[PDB]
């Protein structure tokens, strides 16, 4: 079925107001309903707008729907942001040719309870001791940011590589910031046979980039 | 299907119905009635509203026009090409005491022998003076006298707040340096003279739901091919029509079964290709307005 | 009122098989059309599956067609999902959803709570520890970063302690990966001067006692 | 109830609608289609069809007529019946045929060849479906004067008087009533109501009863009233005998909404 | 409640056309509407006539109902009489006073067909076994005869006896005439202290005697 | 197919108390007012009680009311009739009816086929059988069974257990002021056969489960 791309995350101060859009990639947005999705870590999802504009009954008139079909994309607008508002939200369409239902990747949403801070990264290459056991693991470690929202991309010389990576959902660590870890699987001949790989890691807009080499 | 059923409920709710319409809780006395026959006033006002021409029931009432000998041919003169029918404002009050408890208020003429197309135009007498048009009727010829009806509600509602007011019949001028076509050169346009001349008859007040949904023609039924309008409102008729006495609004037809359905709709009209090229097609009842229990 | 309750999610070997279960109550479950969806730890919603309310018609997403099947019973008025040749990347929260007059006009009017299903073969195991030789971290603060990576373990938790607990400042332990394969690793990294690298020796101490494994690694620089 | 299911069904019912009111089986193959916006003569047509000014199952298709090459106390408008002709083909297929057209005090026109209307202070339309319907039988048109009043004082007689036009067709392309007992349909059946026999009534005095009838039979959606009439009855209240009117009372005709 | 009367009985003949009326004792006859039923020895009533001149399907047109205001009456008229249409009529209608349906007492119509028949008697003398046990009846036996009305009497030597005697009602027969029994009972000591006994049976005004005696 | 099928019906005596039912099928039941109309043997109908269709109207005729009461269970399709304080003017044979329309306009468009009761102080009994002594062209013979004194009715007669069927006349019972019922039954026979035939009577009565068989000859 075709995509819905929604940022990986926003955030804002408490009483602000956020837009979360919601962009379809073919065909035009105005051949479906869009619908939102509240979703708060441990529950089940639950509405703030179907219809492209309509809110359940209970769903404050803070959280409203509208379409930009000059950019093809959706956007849930949320005034007056209070802590409860903090949750992943999903944009869900349809497409007809598929006979399916399209969901977005949905969105964290971080009400801001402390100053912002940028991720520090560390980057190791595999051990000699992993090499002789004719495996590979290089280990990007993220540390000290808020909100607790990040991308993580890998490269192969300068070449995305996407197979073989696994990365955690940050967590908040006794300093009271964010934490993450994300680890790629090569065999020992690519890692030997590349001149460098790299793990670049994007928050709030800015990117931090480790690189190591055989 | 019983239809022998369905006539019991249908007889069942005609009494409630009746009740309802004339607001009485049960139906009223009589033997304050005397024996016999109904005074042959009240039989010539029945009568006259079986003549051919909201819920509650109107009180029905008639007044005769002024005689045509009294202060009528004093000024201005009946003939064969206009007549003149004049009220007496105090009775018209006697029969309706207040404009807002007027309902319906028809002009009655009783037309005489007719043998070719007359167009006849009905006016309203104002301050003391002028005119102003009401309305007209075109008379196919007949050798039966028939009775004709106007509708003059509105005017006769201002009568109920002068003390004698009138209306002229006339006949039509067509209008064409300029031409005019006339009738009133040969030889009573319509009955007056005699307990069939001119009356006005009076009805007066004495002293489930339509549900908004919106049809996106792509977004719901994947259609591409109809490229206006984009989606319009379809809306639908739902909600129980059961059975004080409300029946207004529950069963106003006293059906033995009544259903919510559309009271009003309109039509759609789209836009469409056929090979390649355009139609413009008028869908016929695909908007609901309005919903009734019936 | 409108509920709907689900049973059945558990942790599966990979290419086996179970069937979950979606009980309805507080509405005419017979009339309703419903939905199948899921989400993968971390990772978004995704639509599964849908039938009629009367069997006769079903759709699936191309992620699952040979393998799931949807059925119903109205009778019990429960919903259910047979799953076929499950995956670690079928290892999701599966939640049924009842459409908001369809789900294409305004998607899911209500959801159940979900059940996890964990489609793994991990078994109990010790991890591997491998040191993390230092780097430099800053070369403007005069750091460098070393560690220890504690590979494919399960289940958790794993313990980690550096020069038996005279370690302490600048120490971090990572939470755990789960893995594709089910199982977890973690890494912990010391923040040190890089002055004392060639003077202080750093040894990292594991523990996984589910295992009743030990494991002592020094953590050296290299030529 | 779940007004939300019933949506549903509404919705999918419009499907179905529309299709067979175009006598269409599946919607109309567009893959001929030419491309981008849509001619605004076409668009004009619909604009005309969709607004509307002072004024059966089967979809009707909608044709327009502008008018060839007068006052403000006369104007004269013609038509080519050939053009018409070329419209609605032949003229049993006509459905329905108006006249269109486009001030500081009240005036009051009239239509000749009919009909006639009074304009408030500030488009127009006419039905002229007959006249409409013997033209397409050849250059034709309509008149739109003024009108006058006229009578008589003395041997006196007086007379006082006070994007082009459009000709907007609807065409198609090229109620039962039960005596028997046999329920197939929806249709009105007989029914008679004696007030003092069926409900102990004697406080009636005129009609001792009236033919109420009633509706029924299937519909492939309810049989109810079409048409209704009004009942008059005579009663006394005290010694005051009362005509009263009670409206829809008396069913003439059944139809399936 | 009102009243409503019919005529007890009235016979006729093939062929012929009857009238059975039935007349409202108080209150307009045109108050209520009038049914009319047919009920046959042994079986429930139908209708032949509802609403004072309906007719039920399969009825056959030879049934028709009117109301005749000036003597407050409704009469069911059966036209052209078949032997099945013999029967009983009941009358029907209804009591808003009293919120009661109202019948009327019923018309036999003998319906005659065939001739006229004379009964056969046979009169049996108290048994040899029944004056051994201290009583004697005399059974009356009447056979064979139409049309089915009889009356008996029986007589005490020449005296009439009215005491002792129960004499059944006309049942129909083997072939389609009419029988009837009466019985006399006494004392022994009133059976032989009298010279004799007789029942004699009347019928069409024609009497037969049948005589016993100790 | 209208089915209206009613039971309960027997023997009681004065004071008691009898239920009827009246189970209806072929119709949707409790959509139509109900009746209870009975007949006294050998005479008029007369209307005895109503019920609206779900239950809470019910209305009596005066010779019942206080005593009788109408009643329905619409989740059985059954009517009811309970009879209190039952008294000799009560036996009748009772019939449930259902309204054409209504019966004050359409009368009753259905009835069931009766049932039956019989109140009475009278204890079944069994009847003595007494023979019709042959005497009185001479070429038949008046035989005959008298049998008196019996309660139930319901009683039965054949002739040789069977091989005559020419010429019996069984007549129907009468009910003596006593409270109790008599009848007999004839056969004409050819006198040819009165010196060499011997013709068997038999009497059934079902209540009594007392059969007395009685054959018949002359007296001396
Ligand atoms: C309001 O409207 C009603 C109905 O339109 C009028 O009622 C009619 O009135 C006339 C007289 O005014 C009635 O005529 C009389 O009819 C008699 C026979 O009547 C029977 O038949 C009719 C139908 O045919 C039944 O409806 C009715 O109930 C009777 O059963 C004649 O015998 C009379 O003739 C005698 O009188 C005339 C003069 O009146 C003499 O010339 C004759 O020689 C003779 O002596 C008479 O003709 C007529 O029956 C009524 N019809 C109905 C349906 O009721 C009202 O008159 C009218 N009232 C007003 C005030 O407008
Ligand atoms: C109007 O009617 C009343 C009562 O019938 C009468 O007294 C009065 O004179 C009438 N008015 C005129 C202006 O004649
Ligand atoms: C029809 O009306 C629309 C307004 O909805 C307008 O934009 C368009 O230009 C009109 N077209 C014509 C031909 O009048």
């Amino acid at each position: 079925n075709f995509m819905l791309t929604q940022p990986h995350s926003v955030s804002e101060s408490p009483g602000k107001t956020v837009t979360i859009s919601c962009t379809r990639s073919s065909g035009n947005i105005d051949n479906n309903y869009v619908q939102w999705y509240q979703q708060r870590p441990g529950s089940s999802p639950t509405t703030v707008i179907y219809e492209d504009n309509q809110r359940p009954s209970g769903v404050p008139d803070r959280f409203s729907g509208s379409i930009d079909s000059s950019s093809n994309s959706a956007s849930l607008t949320i005034s007056g942001l209070k802590t409860e508002d903090e949750a992943d939200y999903y944009c869900q369409s349809y497409d007809y040719d598929t006979q399916g239902v399209v969901f977005g990747g949905g969105t964290k949403l971080t009400v801001l309870g402390q100053p912002k801070a940028a991720p520090s990264v560390t980057l190791f290459p595999p051990s000699s001791e992993e090499l002789q056991a004719n495996k590979a693991t290089l280990v990007c470690l993220i540390s000290d940011f808020y909100p607790g929202a990040v991308t993580v991309a890998w490269k192969a010389d300068s070449s995305p590589v996407k197979a073989g990576v696994e990365t955690t959902t940050p967590s908040k660590q006794s300093n009271n910031k964010y934490a993450a870890s994300s680890y790629l699987s090569l065999t020992p001949e690519q890692w030997k046979s590349h001149r460098s790989y790299s793990c670049q890691v994007t928050h709030e807009g800015s990117t931090v980039e480790k690189t190591v080499a055989p | 299907i019983d239809m022998e059923l369905v006539k019991r409920k249908r007889i069942e709710a005609i009494r409630g119905q009746i009740l309802s319409k004339l607001r009485l809780a049960s139906p009223p006395s009589q033997g304050e009635v005397p024996p016999g026959p109904l005074p042959e006033a009240v039989l010539a006002l029945y009568n006259s509203t079986r003549d051919r021409v909201d819920y509650y029931a109107k009180e029905v009432t008639r007044v005769l026009m002024v005689e045509t000998h009294n202060e009528i041919y004093d000024k201005f003169k009946q003939s064969t090409h206009s007549i003149y029918m004049f009220f007496n404002t105090s009775e018209l009050r006697e029969a309706v005491p207040e404009p807002v408890l007027l309902s319906r208020a028809e002009l009655r003429l009783l037309r005489l022998k007719l043998k070719v197309e007359q167009h006849v135009e009905l006016y309203q007498k104002y301050s003391n003076n002028s005119w102003r048009y009401l309305s007209n009727r075109l008379l196919a010829p007949s050798d039966s006298p028939e009775w004709l009806s106007f509708d003059v509600t509105g005017v006769v509602r201002q009568w109920l707040s002068g003390e004698i007011e009138g209306f002229r019949l006339s006949a039509h001028c067509s209008c064409d340096t300029l031409q005019v076509d006339i009738n009133g050169f040969t030889t009573d346009l319509a009955t007056i003279h005699g307990m069939n001349r001119p009356f006005l008859l009076l009805m007066a007040t004495p002293l489930c739901c339509v549900r908004q949904l919106y049809i996106d023609f792509r977004k719901d039924l994947g259609w591409k091919w109809i490229h206006e309008p984009k989606g319009y409102h379809a809306n639908f008729c739902l909600g129980p029509c059961p059975y004080l006495a409300l029946y207004n609004q529950h069963n106003p037809g006293a059906s033995a079964a009544p259903c919510c359905v559309p009271q009003a709709l309109e039509p759609l009209p789209i836009v469409y290709y056929v090979g390649r090229k355009p139609k413009v097609e008028q869908l016929s009842n695909m908007i609901v307005r309005s919903c009734k229990c019936s | 009122q409108v509920q709907l309750v689900e049973s059945g999610g558990g942790v599966v070997q990979p290419g086996r098989s179970l069937r979950l279960s979606c009980a309805a109550s507080g509405f005419t479950f017979r009339s309703y059309v419903m939905h199948w969806v899921r989400q993968a730890p971390g990772k978004g919603l995704e639509w599964v599956a849908v039938i009629s309310h009367e069997g006769s018609l079903k759709y699936y997403a191309d992620s699952v067609k040979g393998r799931f099947t949807i059925s119903r019973d109205n009778s019990k008025n429960t919903l259910y999902l047979q799953m076929n040749s499950l995956r670690a990347e079928d290892t999701a929260v599966y939640y049924c959803a009842r459409p908001r007059i369809a789900a294409r006009r305004g998607g899911f009017g209500y959801w159940g709570q979900g059940t996890l299903v964990t489609v793994s073969s991990a078994s109990t195991k010790g991890p591997s520890v491998f040191p993390l030789a230092p780097s430099s971290k800053s070369t403007s603060g005069g750091t460098a970063a070393l560690g220890c990576l504690v590979k494919d373990y399960f289940p958790e938790p794993v313990t980690v302690s550096w020069n038996s607990g005279a370690l302490t400042s600048g120490v971090h332990t990572f939470p755990a990966v789960l893995q594709s394969s089910g199982l977890y690793s973690l890494s912990s990294v010391v923040t040190v001067p890089s002055s004392s690298l060639g003077t202080q020796t750093y040894i990292c101490n594991v523990n996984h006692k589910p295992s009743n494994t030990k494991v002592d690694k020094k953590v050296e620089p290299k030529s």
